[PDB]
């Protein structure tokens, strides 16, 4: 037959993908394997778009037929290595872009996949010279750019950093217009200078990536219950997450299961992710009323059909855009209610979600255009964190006078009292309060510890751990899975800090960081003259990026300290030692404020416009600090200048943040679950009505 | 984090 017959329906499938027409598209691929069997670029054509599907097995099964046909295709290893990246086959994928890149070098593509490798694997260098590489061959490739973007961002990289928001802008506009899918992801949307409509468009339309994933399966829709008769009265929730196990959502919610009223509601926690054998996955596993491992039923139509036998009333979606989700199950609707919880700071833009937990202040009302779901507000904060519970270590301290400071050498522990009680020259000292243990024999011992780097030592029978060696003393501690069994000691001579000085920090990964902030806190720098700013090594490599960038804004390089990334708990207890935490205005520190607040550091913040600019003055509210909350860059500086030079100042709001991570709701699970529990049943009581979704802002 | 996205290139024949 006339080879224009299968090459005409090969290109215009390839059209009918471009437009979104995914099924069109199967079927002129598939005709054109049927006029010409022996077509390699239909089976890597339709290999591409069942990848797009979920159907990656078949996917597989046609790049290989592909090449058998024509060896030096490349294109077709490209192709197949993506479809190796998403089924976890690192390696596998390595093996097929390189080969991709060996037979055509001038590949674009290619360069930019392998890119993705190096930056999922951390070896942010090399991604940037292989986008860059992909950029040179191929100068429009939004991919590429917007990914190369993301990289500098990691390392705060900020050459030409002004052009680079423009073109990112630019793009996304470019690709909305278009009706195609933008190369930037919704969970980084929040960096960059986009439009609030903008934002909410990325994230709709990464969500319709399930629908083409959902509807190869043609089941019908679901029949929800409309009352409780068959669950005894009790309300069914569903938390669905790829995250129970040794992962920051589980440190911020593993209590709630346990804590729900086993008389008016039944829990099901439904897992995407396999059993990581630590506390984290025992615990849910324990306390929920039925924990379900979906990750053994990797079908999203067979999970779905085993969350809808279980007869769920409201399902929590815990993932929104990040690792591990599968927002198919929640596109296939098993439930009647589904709401947004927690474990992602935006909207799902997605109309199979019918809520976002959030509260007014993370979430105006007068900004709810941002969020395609009904707001749902929970009373104080929505934000929760398990401290209480895994840190009670960190309840009280003491400290040794080596000349008084509470953050200079810092002793915690759950016999600590009991310690103390033994050392008759020990001082009390009120602003609770606070034990000062004198210059003694005891207080030269533990000195001699640290600065010989010793791992523990013996006092009384009691042990007294070096805070630097928990991992080596119980991994299990250092994690958060179990209470520290010993009296543990930080200083700020383990990480460099000054004795005589205020010590500033942040704890966020550094791509939360921007031009404008490390101005801003430059600003503050200069205004404090006895001060340092203590940053994480995340990466290690970006901190040669901010050296020079505070030098280019007056500040000397020994101004900044940074510390490698530490252990839970380290990390936590460490925050003892700086005065002040000051918050990234362009993506708050969410998890690490509740962290820093648990240790009694004051947090300033000047809360933006979108849910992650918002939530840590919403956590700073519930806590009952509005004095550490700015209206405008000024505020906050000044705020931060006051508290580094007004020291009786800092002793009361220090104690401020002492006193109410205790008496406040913000870290109270219990109170938090009983609310969460009211907000629930006014969705359900709405339903029931026969409502659809509303506002519940009360 | 998750995985970054990656770029399928489509075919022409000709
Ligand atoms: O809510 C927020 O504020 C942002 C959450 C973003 C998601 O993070 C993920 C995702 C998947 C797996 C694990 C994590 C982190 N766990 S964690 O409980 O948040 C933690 C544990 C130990 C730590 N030690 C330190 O010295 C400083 C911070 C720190 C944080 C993690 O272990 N990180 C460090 C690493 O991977 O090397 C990531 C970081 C977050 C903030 C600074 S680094």
């Amino acid at each position: 037959s006339c080879p224009t017959h299968a090459d005409s329906l090969n290109n215009l499938a390839n059209i009918k993908r471009e437009q979104g027409n995914i099924e069109e598209a199967v079927r002129l691929y598939r005709k054109a394997l049927e006029v010409f069997p022996e077509f390699a670029a239909a089976h890597s054509n339709l290999a591409s778009v069942l990848q797009q599907q979920g159907k990656l097995q078949e996917a597989l099964m046609h790049y290989k037929e592909a090449i058998r046909i024509s060896p030096t295709f490349a294109d077709a290893y490209s192709n197949m290595g993506n479809t190796l990246k998403e089924m976890q086959d690192v390696q596998g994928a390595l093996q097929c872009y390189t080969r991709a890149i060996q037979i055509n070098p001038a590949f674009a593509d290619a360069h930019s996949n392998l890119a993705s490798i190096h930056k999922d694997s951390g070896n942010i260098p090399e991604a940037i010279a292989s986008y860059r590489t992909a950029l040179k061959l191929k100068p429009d490739f939004p991919d590429a750019y917007c990914n190369l973007a993301h990289c500098l961002q990691i390392v705060c990289d900020w050459t030409d950093y002004d052009e680079r928001m423009k073109k990112l802008v630019s793009i996304v506009a470019d690709q909305l217009e278009k009706n195609r899918l933008p190369s930037v992801h919704p969970h980084h949307s929040m960096l960059y200078p986009l439009s609030h409509g903008f934002r909410k468009a990325i994230a709709e339309r990464h969500g319709n990536l399930c629908l083409d994933k959902i509807n190869v399966l043609h089941k019908p829709p679901y029949e929800h219950p409309k009352d409780l008769k068959l669950s005894d009265g009790r309300l069914r929730v569903g938390y669905v997450s790829s995250d129970f196990g040794n992962h920051p959502t589980s440190h911020l919610m593993q209590s709630i299961p346990g804590m729900h009223n086993p008389d008016k509601f039944e829990v099901f926690c439904y897992a995407l992710s396999p059993d990581d054998g630590t506390n984290f996955r025992v615990k849910v596993m324990a306390e929920a009323n039925h924990f379900i491992d979906l990750s053994q039923i990797p079908c999203n139509g067979k999970a779905a059909d085993r969350i809808h036998q279980d007869g769920i009333h409201i399902l929590v979606n815990m993932n929104g855009y990040t690792k591990g989700a599968r927002n198919e199950l929640f596109a296939l609707r098993p439930a009647p209610i589904q709401a947004m919880w927690l474990g992602y700071p935006g909207t799902s833009g997605a109309l199979f979600m019918d809520y976002i937990i959030t509260d007014q202040e993370t979430s105006p009302a007068e900004v709810a255009e941002q969020y395609s779901e009904k707001l749902a507000y929970m009373p104080h904060t929505f934000f929760i964190g398990d401290h209480a519970n895994m840190f009670p270590h960190l309840k009280k301290k003491a400290v040794i006078d080596f000349k008084i400071y509470d953050n200079r050498i810092v002793l915690n522990g759950i016999d600590l009292k009991a310690f103390l009680d033994s050392l008759p020259d020990v001082k009390i000292v009120k602003m609770l309060n606070m034990p000062v243990i004198p210059m003694n024999t005891i207080a030269e011992a533990v000195i001699e510890m640290i600065n010989r780097g010793q791992i523990q030592i013996t006092i009384n029978g009691f042990s007294i751990s070096n805070g630097l060696a928990t991992t080596q003393i119980n991994n299990k501690a250092a994690t958060g899975e179990e209470v520290p069994r010993t009296i543990i000691v930080t200083t700020r001579s383990q990480y460099g800090l000054p004795e005589d000085a205020i010590v500033y920090c942040n704890f966020n990964q550094l791509y939360k960081i921007d031009p404008s902030t490390l101005q801003m806190w430059a600003n503050i720098l200069k205004r404090v003259p006895n001060s340092v700013l203590w940053l994480l090594r995340f990466p290690a490599v970006g901190e040669p990026n901010i050296q020079q960038y505070a030098q280019n804004m007056g500040l000397p390089q020994n101004r900044i300290i940074f510390s490698p990334v530490a252990p839970k708990e380290e990390h936590v207890r460490r925050g003892q030692l700086a005065d002040v935490c000051l918050d990234t205005p362009l993506c708050n520190g969410h998890t690490t404020g509740m962290d820093v607040l648990w240790a009694g550091t004051p947090m300033v913040t000047m809360p933006g416009e979108t849910l992650a600019s918002r939530v840590a003055a919403s956590q700073l509210t519930c806590l009952g600090c509005l004095e550490l909350i700015a209206k405008n860059r000024q505020e906050y500086e000044d705020i931060a200048v006051k508290l580094g030079t007004d020291l009786e100042y800092l002793k009361k709001v220090r104690g401020k943040v002492w006193k109410q991570r205790i008496s406040s709701p913000l870290f109270n699970t219990k109170q938090y679950t009983m609310e969460l529990e009211r907000l629930y049943l006014q969705m359900w009581e709405h339903y029931a009505a026969g409502n659809k979704p509303d506002h519940m802002i009360k | 984090t998750h995985e970054t996205g990656t770029t399928n290139t489509a075919t022409t024949a000709t």
